[PDB]
């Protein structure tokens, strides 16, 4: 298909089943739909822990950075386990948010010291 | 920050402004 | 820049709604012939 | 295949009607100042620009007022003067203000930009000249407002890489016989951090459309 | 106050005219807008140069309208501004150039210091001091205090027009204030000092009271807060001067009123600066200290201020003019030759139009 302009992008299409989610990672248009057509699968997400208490992700490095480096984008979720792989720096966001929580369990823990 | 940056921030957002944080805790809170 | 002088007694002026129109009937006309 | 010559047709004279009814800047960029919504589409603008629309000029609101619509001078906006310590401001060279103004308060400017006190080679188009902005320098202050110090701009040069990376690298280097404990390192002295509000390019972005 | 020599017409009488009746080049003027093309600076300059009557000043003022929102605006020539100032005083229509000076957004009217001279001075020698200090404002709108001759004919039209005025507007307080700064930086004597003082003591009242963007907006002046700050900068720099540069007693008293009546929407500044009206204490305090160190050097003056500034205008304006004279020559000459490349420049781009209308 011909799209207007757009660019690749390195995503995470869903699949599984009803409270049961799985990622595709993939390297496809973004104009195109999320579980749609792509160009290629660069590796796959189970948000959900196994008998081993393990989430388990797999990259395909040496395709990532092919795509990465023929000017593919990386959408957000992405780049978080980019991160989380030490593959790229963590994200800004990971470590607001990770502050925002201790921030939060700090307060928590104040209140019940006040109680 | 320095004092000087968030006063400067104060002006831009004045009337939309939350509470300033502080550092956060050295280690997650239990 | 400089200034560019320009005359109206040398310039003609444009014609609006141009017709088209009649130029595509003509063709679906001989078309059907 | 059927020739279609309707769609030829109507592609051409809707080209010749965009092209004979080009919107000007005084009819683009009006703005009501008490619904703060633009005339010409009747689109609200957003809320944080809201006091400036009705505080600050525009930039030829400045320039119309002056000998030669200001060449020369020097103009600033508000938000780099909030933003920024240093001096920033466009040196204008040419103007071309939109003639069907009542008060010619619209139109193009081109100058010499010097943002956060570095002056640039060339002189190029101005963006955001309708934007409720700008602020005109006073030539008894000039000399006072672009006195700048520049001051030793020494920022990291290079970064180590990811953990991942920096291993993989490591790895390689090993599997092919090196042995240099030199650690691998990201360089960025080539990758300078332009500010988000730098001006960009006013000639390559877009014109709304009349309609 | 300028000699007759500097308001002479002579010469401008003199000037090389090519004769036009004014209806042909209004009609060509108007057939030209009728067809939504532009007109050439040579017209409009052909029809402000061949105004004969007070009625042919009131058609010329709106086709200066007229061209001014067209798209040659910005080709209208200096020597047209002139000829349009020099008939407006010729025939009795002072009015008119004031009106097109005033409204110079929707006329284009930027004189050269040469002319507002003629306009203020014309204003003068009929004693009509409103309307010189309008012109004076508008000289200190447009920031064309570059000439030693302007700077002090504004200086007296200012402060003859403050000798006799007791109720302020604060707009009126900004205007006089800023028209008094910009040609008192220019003076390297009492009288610019004291002009700054003054000035400065008027703004930092406005900004006081009706704060800092009603000094700054839509004026030549600065954004940054500290008027007052910056006339008691102005009575330490004459402290510590030669001994030839003394203050007037009248502006100091100016100074000390502001502080003694100042002392009895959107935020621009930042919190962590102190804001002026917190350092009005410390303003009054050092404003008494530097009074009495100015007393203790007899760095004041008793003479008012208007006294002051007739006996510098009979010092300073008759060099001042002559250099304006010689600078006006030669500015004649060169619009002369201009012109003649300009109407050159035009029978060649008529010819080319032409041969491309033959083919
Ligand atoms: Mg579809």
């Amino acid at each position: 298909k011909a799209y207007r302009g757009g660019h690749l992008t390195i995503r995470l299409a869903l699949g599984g089943c009803t409270n049961r989610p799985f990622y595709r990672i993939v390297a496809a248009h973004n104009k195109c739909p999320r579980d749609g057509r792509f160009v290629e699968q660069l590796g796959s997400y189970d948000p959900l822990p196994n008998s081993h208490g393990e989430k388990l992700v797999a990259l395909n490095l040496d395709r990532i950075r092919h795509w990465i480096g023929c000017g593919a984008h990386l959408s957000k979720p992405m780049e978080k386990l980019l991160g989380l792989a030490g593959f790229f720096p963590l994200h800004p966001m990971m470590i607001t948010n990770a502050e925002r929580l201790r921030r939060k369990r700090a307060r928590e823990v104040l209140l019940a010291s006040q109680k | 920050p320095p004092e000087r940056e968030l006063s400067r921030l104060r002006r831009l957002y004045q009337g939309h402004l939350q509470e300033e944080s502080g550092p956060p805790p050295e280690s997650m809170p239990k | 820049m400089q200034e560019r002088f320009l005359f109206p007694e040398y310039i003609l002026d444009p014609e609006p709604q141009p017709t088209r129109e009649k130029q595509l009937q003509e063709l679906q006309q001989q078309q059907e012939e | 295949v059927r020739p279609r010559l309707i769609a030829e047709l109507a592609r051409r004279v809707r080209a010749l009607r965009e092209q004979l009814n080009r919107p000007r800047d005084s009819q683009l960029y009006a703005v009501d100042y008490e619904t703060l919504t633009r005339p010409f589409s009747g689109r609200r603008l957003p809320v944080r620009a809201w006091a400036d629309v009705r505080r600050e000029s525009r930039l030829l609101q400045l320039l119309g007022r002056l000998p030669l619509f200001g060449l020369g001078r020097l103009v600033t906006r508000k938000s780099w003067l909030w933003q920024h310590d240093e001096p920033c401001y466009w040196r204008l060279t040419r103007v071309r203000p939109d003639y069907t103004a009542q008060n010619l308060d619209h139109g193009k400017a081109w100058g010499i930009l010097t943002f956060k006190g570095k002056t640039e080679s060339e002189a190029r188009e101005i963006e955001h000249v309708m934007y409720h902005d700008w602020r005109l320098v006073p030539k008894h202050e000039e000399e006072a407002f672009t006195a700048f110090t520049p001051a030793p701009e020494d920022s990291l040069a290079s970064v180590p890489y990811p953990p991942l990376l920096r291993a993989m690298i490591i790895a390689e280097r090993q599997k092919n016989g090196d042995t240099s404990t030199e650690e691998p390192m990201l360089n960025v002295q080539r990758i300078r951090m332009e500010p988000w509000d730098y001006p960009a390019k006013q000639e390559d972005k877009g014109r709304a459309k009349g309609t | 106050l300028l000699s007759s020599a500097y308001v002479d017409s002579h010469k401008w009488e003199a000037r090389e005219k090519e004769h036009y009746c004014l209806a042909d080049l209004a009609s060509l003027m108007d057939k030209t807008f009728e067809r939504k093309l532009p007109v050439s600076s040579l017209t409009i300059s052909r029809l402000i140069d061949n105004i004969s009557s007070r009625e042919e000043i009131d058609h010329a003022e709106y086709y200066l309208y007229k061209f001014r929102h067209s798209p040659n605006c910005w080709y209208l020539r200096n020597w047209t501004i002139h000829t349009w100032i020099r008939q407006c005083l010729k025939y009795d229509a002072q009015d008119k150039a004031l009106y097109t000076l005033v409204n110079k957004v929707q006329y284009g009217i930027f004189p050269d210091n040469f002319t507002f001279n003629l306009l203020m001075d014309s204003f003068i020698k009929k004693e009509n001091y409103k309307d010189a200090l309008s012109v004076v404002f508008e000289v200190m709108m447009q920031e064309a205090f570059e000439v030693p001759s302007t700077q002090l004919l504004s200086l007296y039209v200012l402060f003859h027009c403050l000798a006799k005025k007791t109720d302020f507007s604060w707009e009126e307080e900004r205007n006089f204030g800023a028209s008094l700064l910009l040609p008192g930086l220019k003076q390297k004597n009492s009288v610019g000092f004291s002009s700054q003082l003054y000035g400065y003591a008027l703004l930092g009242k406005v900004e006081l009271q009706q704060g800092l963007r009603a000094v700054y907006h839509n004026m030549p002046l600065i954004w940054k807060p500290g008027y007052l700050d910056r006339a008691l900068q102005v009575m330490e720099k004459v402290a510590a001067s030669p001994e030839d540069i003394k203050l007037c007693r009248e502006a100091l008293d100016v100074l000390g009123a502001v502080l003694k009546a100042l002392t009895s929407k959107l935020v621009e500044q930042l919190d962590i600066e102190e804001t002026e009206q917190s350092k009005l204490p410390q303003y009054l305090e050092r404003f008494k200290a530097l009074h009495s160190k100015l007393q203790a050097l007899g760095k004041i003056e008793s003479e008012g201020l208007l006294s002051l500034t007739t006996q510098l205008v009979k010092e300073k304006l008759s060099t001042c003019e002559a250099e304006d004279i010689a600078t006006y020559e030669q500015n004649l000459q060169q619009w002369h030759l201009d012109l003649v490349q300009l109407i050159q420049r035009e029978q060649q781009q008529r010819e080319q139009a032409k041969q491309e209308y033959q083919a």
